[PDB]
């Protein structure tokens, strides 16, 4: 899976969060802008065969599934030291 | 940090860039003038070398100590150095070439003696414990032959006295405005340098008073003039090296401004955001 | 919307916006008048959508097209400021005019070394 | 007397003010923080012998009391343009 801009997601979430009047943190971004991306990217995982069996009710045996993620981030003036990057 | 520090630093670096660009311009003019004075020396040395061709090498020849290739027990160097910094590596490359060769010589057990032109070499060899026997300093951008008479006199007086067996000049050679090279070249004993007076068999001078007395002063003046030529080529090479070094430094400053302005803009934005969030979330 | 009407006829229209930056500033002034929390560098929170809803209507289509030429002003000469950073995401080409190329007596004074097109 | 880190008294007072909902000033410090340190430090003094004699009801004579203060402050990144410094 390729996420074509997490920067633009974070900007949309900043808009939604400011419209709900929530106090912003650094770079006007909300407090949970880390939890936003965390609970997303933590899903790209590889799972062991026991988890696959347990999930799919024994319909599958020995195979290990995986989801691979390549999030894209856009940074201003090559600044790898900004907040969201 | 904070905008008002970084803008002050940007200002100071721009001022620095003004300074170095002015120095590049100045050095670029002085190189042209110093190379004119360089080209105003060739006639004297060239005609005197033709005369020495005829008188000394000749079809008959005159025993002179400076011509004969006697055994080497210790060696003199005349060292040319700048009086001013910011020249790039010019002096240190030159001193390292000299030190490498003087090591190679002392590995045969020969001693060495240094006569210093310019104060930078004076300081360097006082530090590295070289054997500086005489020096002249502060000629600046106005080298003159009369000031050089001292040290070259010392080295001649020591050569004829047998205290020296070979004499070198070590100096930069100007080649191109973009390329100069350090060189060590012998000047006593006098090199064999063609100038075959065979063609000039047709005539011979009336020597007054006598050929040996004339030949002695001709060689003394010729050695002095080759030392002067070396000093002027070194001066022109200094001006070329300062010009290229100040060019490099101006471009370095010009890049550092690009870095500082990105830092500055980041601080500008962060201060605006933290001011405006402090005000708005301080209502209600 | 007048250019969209000409596009329906199947023409190839050209739309000039004489300062997109002032469009952004008018959005900031209105957002402050409504009273919404400031964002980024004091811009409105909706900045990246107020710009997108304009810049996304000027496209080609099966029937016709609208091209656009937009004069841009960059605050404090800062290409990282949110307003330019949001605008450039939509620009395809970029022509820079120069005082020097003009003073040399050349017109149009386009700087061929800064101008670019994706 | 050596108050170690008045720059942490100020922080505790900021917390207390924000929990009481008092209007925040610059860097969210409450406005009276100058009065907060001003009254504390002004107590470091040398008092002439007559005030001592008046206070000790004549028991001590001809001696001048004295209290010396050396508060300590901490500045981020050498920055001396902050609110508390």
């Amino acid at each position: 899976i390729i996420y074509d801009d997490l920067s633009k997601q974070a900007v949309a979430y900043r808009q939604i969060s400011l419209l709900l009047r929530r106090p912003p943190g650094r770079e006007a971004f909300p407090g949970d802008v880390f939890y936003l991306h965390s609970r997303l990217l933590e899903r790209a995982a590889r799972v062991n065969a026991e988890y696959v069996e347990a999930f799919t009710k024994g319909e599958v045996k020995g195979k290990t599934g995986s989801l691979t993620a390549l999030p894209i981030i856009e940074t201003q003036a090559g600044d790898v030291s900004a907040f969201v990057p | 940090a904070g905008a008002k520090d970084i803008r002050s630093k940007i200002a100071s670096v721009q001022n620095t860039q003004k300074i170095t660009k002015a120095m590049e311009m100045v050095a670029a003019s002085k190189m042209r003038k110093s190379q004119d004075r360089m080209a105003a020396s060739r006639p004297y040395a060239e005609t005197m070398r033709k005369v020495i061709g005829h008188l000394a090498h000749g079809n008959l020849e005159y025993k002179h100590p400076y011509l004969e290739d006697r055994d080497v027990k210790r060696v003199g160097y005349l060292v040319v150095s700048t009086d001013r910094g910011l020249a790039g590596g010019l002096n240190i490359n030159l001193f390292k070439k000299l030190l490498a060769e003087m090591k190679t010589w002392t590995d045969k057990g020969v001693q060495a003696d240094l006569a210093m032109i310019g104060s930078k070499g004076v300081s360097f060899f006082n530090s590295v414990g070289g054997n500086v026997v005489a020096q002249v300093t502060g000629m600046g951008d106005n080298p003159s032959l009369s000031e050089l008479i001292g040290p070259v006199k010392v080295m001649l007086q020591a050569y004829d006295e047998g205290r020296l067996d070979k004499l070198y000049i070590v100096s930069n050679k100007f080649i191109n405005t973009m390329s100069q090279v350090p060189t060590i070249s012998q000047l006593l004993p006098l090199p064999a340098s063609d100038d075959d007076d065979l063609k000039h068999k047709s005539w011979d001078y009336l020597y007054e008073p006598d050929p040996k007395a004339l030949l002695d002063t001709l060689l003394r003046r010729y050695v002095e003039s080759q030392v002067y030529q070396g000093v002027v080529e070194n001066l022109a090479s200094e001006q070329a090296a300062r010009m290229v070094a100040m060019k490099a430094a101006t471009d370095n400053g010009g890049s550092l401004i690009k870095e500082l302005q990105l830092v500055y803009n980041k601080a500008r934005q962060a201060s605006i955001t933290q001011e405006l969030t402090e005000i708005v979330s301080g209502a209600a | 919307t007048m250019a969209e009407k000409f596009r329906d006829e199947g023409r190839d229209v050209l739309l000039f916006v004489d300062n997109i930056y002032r469009y952004t500033l008018a959005g900031t002034e209105v957002s402050a008048l409504l009273g919404r929390m400031p964002s980024a560098v004091g811009y409105q929170p909706t900045l990246a959508e107020e710009m997108g809803v304009l810049q996304e209507r000027i496209t080609s289509t099966k029937t016709g097209s609208i091209t656009s030429v937009q004069a841009v002003y960059v605050p404090a000469d800062d290409l990282t400021d949110p307003s330019p950073a949001t605008t450039f995401a939509h620009l395809d080409a970029t022509v820079v005019l120069s005082r020097q190329i003009a003073s040399l007596g050349i017109y149009p004074a386009v700087d061929p070394l800064d101008s670019t097109s994706r």
